[PDB]
């Protein structure tokens, strides 16, 4: 599913991802380069 | 009828031109997934001039808003592609083309 | 109807030993956070990205 973020692009050399889990909602988000990624998943199971 | 989509962004200055050769590694799909063509499974890349309609009209107008060293996603409709027609055996008829271009050269 | 047949690249995951996870009456915090710097990229070592 395409996410939108400030200047899109396969992840290349010197790219730093940062994932955030929260279980108390639960959700999963993600930043690029410092940047918000405009998507986030969530209610999904927690069975593990 | 065409869509693009960036996927690595290219020198952002250098463009085609009409009457200009592009050299691009190209990989086809139909919309559902399904590949049908490939440049880099051939192992060559393709070449085509600008302006002379040797290709679809979607790869026409759809290069010609990419860069050198752009990476970038064609969807092209089907009415500004092979339409009601078809390539036989390959591509059935009405049938919305994905394309993951390259610009590797201009000459 | 017919088979199809193409050439794929081999994928692998690793991980950290880290396991978290919610549960009712859980010693475990609940929000976590982790990054991944990427060095070095070839878009196509072969014919698949």
């Amino acid at each position: 599913r395409p996410v939108t973020s400030p200047g899109q692009h396969l992840l290349a050399p010197e790219d730093v991802v940062s994932c955030c889990l929260d279980l108390s909602v639960p959700s999963i988000s993600f930043r690029i380069n410092g940047c918000p990624v405009q998507g986030v998943f969530e209610a999904f199971n927690l069975d593990g | 009828g065409v869509q693009v989509e960036t996927i690595s962004p290219g020198d952002g200055r250098t463009f085609p031109k009409r009457g200009q050769t592009c050299v691009v590694h190209y990989t086809g799909m139909l919309e559902d997934g399904k590949k049908f063509d490939s440049s880099r499974d051939r192992n060559k890349p393709f070449k085509f001039m600008l302006g002379k309609q040797e290709v679809i009209r979607g790869w026409e107008e759809g290069v010609a808003q990419m860069s050198v060293g752009q990476r970038a996603k064609l969807t092209i409709s089907p009415d500004y592609a092979y339409g009601a027609t078809g390539h036989p055996g390959i591509i059935p008829p009405h049938a919305t083309l994905v394309f993951d271009v390259e610009l590797l050269k201009l000459e | 109807l017919l088979l199809q047949t193409n050439l794929i690249n081999y994928v692998t995951s690793i991980r950290p030993n880290i396991f978290v996870g919610r549960a009712e009456g859980s010693t475990q915090y609940g929000k976590w956070y982790f990054e991944v710097m990427v060095d070095e990229v070839v878009p196509f070592l072969t014919a698949q990205a």
